């Protein structure tokens, strides 16, 4: 389970679930273009999609439970790069033992954890750094980008879209980038050459 | 002279029954110092307006032989805009090609022109003298001609009752895809209040939804989740999440409808009725009164503002200030011109036979 | 030791199916300092007393396992008179011959005996303390068991809201002959206020018409004249003449006869529900919102009172000392008196089974 299921990463997980595959939910704020956006992710790999105020939810949390006791499995990993409730809500929904992954924090709201999922649960929160994880670890990095790659070329990977733009020599090259940090929130921002 | 002509009528009933058209003569060489004449850019076709004439609204234009029947007459429609065409010499307030509303009920606005004094009009700015002060947009015909009743009541419904606490607290109205309803979304989302909108369910909800999201609402349920005990439960953990109450329900629905969002409230809650469906009264449940301390209240814009001049001008200014700003956009309108290939009152009729497809605005 | 005995349940439901008797003992020589025992002289059986063990009134007692049952369980019961008859070394305002009734709800007065602590009671004057302080009548039995809920909501529903002015303007009411309702004709006397009962047809109707407006009632009408049409101006015409305005309906009924009352109030009008007569809803038509600016609100003298101390005391004083000065009457209660022959909890069954004979009260 993951929220921030809309982001670059989200996606390349989804896509990686549906590969592998592993049952996901993915957890998205609520928009305007809901039904259009849960319909991308579905395509891309996510088994359903749900919600901020869906993961917040008591009322709602059978209902994946039954999803998840139909499945025959069990919910063993979070990834969190939210915080705050999000990270909550992921973790109420993982089985005993399960663990989660904070990998990012969009807001600056801490992760925040029940007391009873770790005493009564057995749950575990931990971080993950990709720079760190692979800092001596190439022949892991090796592997992993051949993967990547190995599966574009195969046509059964696809990219998390970005907004393009291109500098031509007309608007200095940092308020390309400058543009591109202030419209972070209408998704990932490429300058291109 | 100007020939005019006037949609109306000599006895009360069904538009498509007792509406006619009549020419008549405005003579705008014989001006008396303090009167001005106007043309019609366009005027919308308001339940109200047809209540008026159906007899079931307790305020109404006399009738009498003024624009030239035999029979003592009464003229249609209470809100409109107007441009100003002629004004006499002790006029200073208004100008030619000025635009106006009118500063009172029951002027009749579904005709081509009209007579009358200058305080029978407000002046809202038209495009060219807001692109001569600073402003970044002018008003569109459509939002001239419907900002006197939804907008103001959408306002005032929402701030003059019961203070939401911006950023947590919440409403909940009816008639989410109605005029009303698309500007209380709209406002909710300017003043930071967050709300519910109820609509009936149809095959297209995905697009209706999406379309009330991006006005302000923070969550649409159909009239079946409004009934559901299942789905209460959901509603009350929003609300309890964001930190604040549901204080406000709004309704013109009635029935049970108007039970459904009543009991969405926390206690102490109000609900404001400013409208009903045909023949079916507001119902609420002996306990949410007795244990909830429920109160059922109403609203009426005509009668709230008949002597408050200066929170009409003050909810008036703001309405448009927003949408000068680009801040606030109209409740659409579908447009009938009077181009001449019907006649005047036909185009209101089909108006009001063709409500159920939205607003309504007849143009000029 | 004390053996008392209380009616209790474990689990919620009809009280002819889950009342029971408990028999407990009351250690009247281990008071702590500011404890007070006290013998129960009677109490009433109210609809909010049946509902509270039925499960469907969000005001109840905890269930405990502190009457001696191994199963936790409630008392039953929330109005009733008691006698003290013991007090801790530190109580100074009880004394033993004192009578006190509840100071607040969820207490338990369906049994023979309670310990508590002092101010887990209200002092009422006893008749031989109202006799000493020179007034004309003491209390009996029933009035001191019935003070709590029915008087004070008749008070409070008159007097707390909107302010009548005194020879001028009215009070509408359904349930005219229920308990409330002929308190509130009196209190209408006795204020000055004029008002209209809302009664159902009977045989003897002229006669239950002059008996009430020997309490009080300036008119009584029957639910058929309430919904009539004909009869509406009628109506009109007395508040018209009166130079005052109907400003207040009390509502026990719903339906068509809380719309029929609502009807006739002025405009500005405000409704209060006490009561509801199984499954109907409280049906208001929404041009009264709308066109008569009508206001639907509720009461409940439990919620009001719960932290209100003063209010209670100011009200509850003015009662006692209309009964003292024979200014007010009650209705007769059928006394059912507690013998040991026969299980306590079975005459309260008997008494909620035999309801509609008229108010029961069960003595000690
Ligand atoms: O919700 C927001 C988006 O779903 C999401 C951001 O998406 P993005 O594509 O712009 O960002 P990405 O490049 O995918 O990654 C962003 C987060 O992951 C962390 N990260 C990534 C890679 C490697 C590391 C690591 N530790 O090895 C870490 C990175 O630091 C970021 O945190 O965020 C969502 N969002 C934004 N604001 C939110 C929110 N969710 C909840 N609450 C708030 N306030 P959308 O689609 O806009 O609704
Ligand atoms: O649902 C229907 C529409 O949502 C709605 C009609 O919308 P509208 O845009 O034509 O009407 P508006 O101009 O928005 O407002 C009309 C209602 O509000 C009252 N009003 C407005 C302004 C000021 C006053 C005042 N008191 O100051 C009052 C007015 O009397 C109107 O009631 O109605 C919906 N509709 C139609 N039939 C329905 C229904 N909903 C539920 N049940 C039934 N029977 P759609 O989109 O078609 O599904």
């Amino acid at each position: 389970i993951q929220n921030g299921g809309t982001s670059a990463v989200g996606k390349y997980a989804s896509q990686i679930g549906k590969l592998l595959n592993f049952n996901s939910i993915s957890v998205i704020r609520d928009r305007p273009n809901l039904d259009e956006v849960v319909a991308s992710l579905k395509e891309l790999g996510a088994t359903q999609v749900i919600t901020e105020d869906q993961n917040n939810s008591r009322e709602f949390g059978p209902t994946i439970k039954e999803w998840i006791k139909q499945s025959g499995g069990e919910a063993k990993l979070a990834l969190n790069c939210v915080g705050g409730k999000s990270s909550t809500g992921i973790a109420r929904k993982l089985n005993n033992n399960g663990l989660m992954l904070t990998y990012g924090g969009m807001s600056f709201q801490p992760v925040t954890i029940p007391t009873s999922l770790y005493i009564f649960k057995n749950f575990t929160s931990a971080g993950f750094w990709v720079t760190e994880l692979l800092k001596n670890n190439k022949e892991l990095k090796t592997s992993t980008l051949n993967q990547i790659i190995a599966w574009y070329e195969e046509g059964k990977l696809t990219d998390a879209k970005s907004i393009e733009t291109l500098y031509d020599g007309t608007k200095p090259l940092h308020e390309l980038y400058q543009d591109g940090v202030a419209n972070s929130k209408d998704g990932k921002q490429l300058i291109t050459y | 002279m100007i020939t005019a002509q006037a949609v109306l009528y000599t006895q009360h009933g069904e538009p498509k029954d007792v509406l006619f058209t009549q020419s008549f003569e405005i003579d705008d060489d014989n001006l008396a110092p303090n009167e001005v004449i106007v043309k019609t850019l366009g005027s919308p076709v308001n339940p109200s307006d047809i209540n008026q004439i159906q007899g079931v609204y307790p305020s109404k234009p006399a009738k009498t032989t003024g624009f030239g029947t035999t029979e003592p007459a009464a003229p249609c429609g209470n809100e409109g805009l107007f441009e100003v065409i002629k004004v006499g010499s002790n006029v200073s307030s208004l100008e030619a090609g000025d635009w106006v509303i009118p500063s009172h009920v029951n002027f009749g606005t579904w005709r081509t022109h009209a007579l009358g004094n200058d305080d029978d009009f407000i002046k809202l700015p038209n495009p060219a003298q807001s692109k001569a002060n600073g402003k970044p947009n002018g008003l569109t015909i459509n939002q001239g001609a419907t900002i006197s009743v939804n907008p103001l009541t959408a306002y005032l419904m929402l701030t003059h009752y019961v203070k939401l606490t911006p950023g947590k607290d919440w409403f909940i109205q009816n008639g989410g895809t109605s005029a009303v309803g698309k500007y209380a979304s709209q406002i909710g989302k300017l003043l930071n209040f967050n709300s519910i909108s109820v609509i009936r369910d149809r095959p297209n909800l995905d697009e209706v939804v999406a379309s009330l999201k991006e006005l302000g609402a923070t969550q649409v349920i159909t009239e079946d989740q409004n009934n559901s005990r299942e789905f209460g439960p959901t509603i009350k953990e929003w609300i309890k999440q964001s930190g604040g109450e549901a204080k406000l329900a709004l309704n013109c629905v009635g029935g049970k409808s108007s039970t459904g969002i009543a009991r969405k409230l926390n206690n102490n809650g109000l609900m404001l009725t400013y409208g009903g469906m045909s023949f079916q009264p507001v119902t609420i449940p002996t306990s949410l009164y007795i244990f909830k301390n429920f109160t059922s209240a109403g609203f009426w814009v005509t009668e709230l503002l008949k002597n408050n001049k200066e929170l009409k001008t003050s909810t008036l200014n703001q309405i448009i200030a927003w949408y000068e700003e680009g801040k606030l956009t109209d409740a659409k309108s579908i447009e009938t011109l009077y181009d001449g290939t019907k006649p005047l009152h036909e185009l209101y009729q089909d108006g009001v036979a063709n409500s159920k497809d939205g607003k309504q605005l007849i143009t000029y």
